[PDB]
């Protein structure tokens, strides 16, 4: 009744505060990610200087 | 080169674990809630 | 009454162990990219070695 | 450097609105409760 109700609304309340913190865990991923690609241009630099 | 892969790896393992202390918090709200529910409504 | 205040008190507890999570995952999170700033700032000691 | 400087700097700002707007949605269902 509206004790299980009010239960569901505290449950999907914190999976949406979940479901925050994922969407950022996964920017966290992609930025570190895009990072690898970042170092790996700036070593374009220096094989050009190797050539 | 090899400084940030091994920093995303490590990204990768601590995206992990801090998952399952978020999951763990919700667990253990679902079983107190529960309870408290269960317990209030055999009143 | 006290089902509300206990469900009430139960998820306060429970976003506020969310947030003291994140806290703790940011801090670390820009320790690391911080330690990431300092390894990359040694590794110009081979460029201005080279330069030498 | 100026990469992971950058870097630092983004982190900074992205943790900061994470943390935010997470302060308030707690003031939120609490003043709601």
């Amino acid at each position: 009744g509206a004790l299980e109700e009010l239960r569901g609304q505290y449950i999907k309340a914190v999976k949406k505060i979940k479901c925050d913190m994922l969407r950022y865990i996964q920017e966290s991923k992609e930025r570190a990610a895009e990072m690898v690609k970042a170092e790996v241009l700036r070593e374009r630099q220096e094989t050009a200087r190797k050539m | 080169a090899c400084l940030n892969t091994r920093f995303l790896e490590e990204e990768e393992l601590r995206s992990h674990h801090i998952l399952e202390r978020l999951d763990a918090h919700i667990e253990e709200l679902k079983r107190e809630s529960e309870k408290t529910v269960r317990q209030f409504t055999a009143l």
